């Protein structure tokens, strides 16, 4: 919940404090150098959110007449959409947020009626399919449709462009981890050999986080639920 | 001439073996600002020439 500022300070006064990268007073980074961090730390909240499931979003696409690929993209939201190229949005943000692209997997959607909709299923024919990973289809929109999408996401894009997300939200368990991704990566480009040892060092520390932060369960991953099939195959 | 015309006992300068050190410290911290090495090169170059 720390802005863009804190990370850099973090890195000028942590790991990286050797390197040319940090200013004479070890406070922040240098200005040249800031993309190639902001690149790596995208690229490592990326795996983490792939890796972990700790985000669990909501869009809600409304149905047109003649369209059957809705492609979940920026432009097609309401707080985001230029009104001279697409007539009429399917993506409402009317409440809160931007909706960053950020739809990594598609777990589940409801219709406007609270009935459930099959994903990728060929035997049913009222079922909803992904040609690509983030395209959804449904072969007949109707009048007065409207679907619930619940996905996975990653974290928003970082930019410090005066318009992007300065914000990072990230569990306090995987600071090291982001910080050991970082590093790996500048220590690697660096290209020589005692660097690419300390690049070795630095990815098996993110492993090894990662897969204590699996063992003792900090992020509540595991799920159980009530046992419901008891009832449907007619046991008593 | 002098010892203290040799060096000076300081990191600073005034004297030939002062002054030699200096600059190869000076190329290779040129070398360090660029993102090319890191401190424990440069540190290790520097004993090495020492």
């Amino acid at each position: 919940m720390y802005y863009i500022e804190e990370l850099f300070c973090r890195l000028a006064n942590g790991v990286l404090n050797n390197t040319g990268i940090v200013t004479d007073d070890r406070g922040d980074i240098e200005d040249d150098s800031k993309p190639f961090i902001i690149v790596a730390a995208n690229e490592a909240l990326t795996r983490l959110h792939g890796r972990f499931n700790m985000r669990n979003n909501n869009v809600v696409v409304e149905m047109q007449e003649g369209r059957t690929n809705y492609p979940l993209l920026a432009k097609y939201a309401v707080q985001s959409y230029d009104p001279n190229e697409v007539k009429c949005p399917f993506i409402m943000d009317l409440a809160g947020e931007k909706f960053a692209e950020d739809v990594i997997r598609i777990l589940e959607v409801y219709d406007d009626k609270g009935r459930r909709r099959p994903l990728n299923d060929r035997n049913n024919p009222c079922s909803l399919f992904t040609p690509r990973p983030n395209v959804l289809q449904n072969n007949a929109p109707k009048a007065w449709e409207v679907l619930n999408v619940m996905y996975q996401a990653k974290h928003p894009k970082l930019s410090t462009a005066e318009d992007g997300y300065n914000e990072i939200d990230i569990p306090d368990t995987l600071d090291p981890a982001l910080d050991a991704y970082i590093a790996y990566r500048y220590y690697t480009s660096l290209n020589t050999p005692e660097s690419s040892a300390k690049a070795a060092e630095y990815l098996s520390f993110y492993d090894s986080i990662c897969r204590e932060v699996v063992e003792y369960d900090l992020t509540s991953d595991t799920e159980v639920d009530t046992n419901t099939l008891f009832r449907k195959r007619g046991w008593r | 001439i002098t010892t203290e015309q040799l060096t000076t006992r300081e990191v600073g300068g005034s004297g030939v073996f002062d002054a030699l050190m200096q600059s190869a410290s000076n190329h290779l911290l040129a070398e360090f600002k660029n993102n090319r090495i890191t401190g424990g090169d440069y540190v290790k170059a520097y004993i090495a020439t020492m």
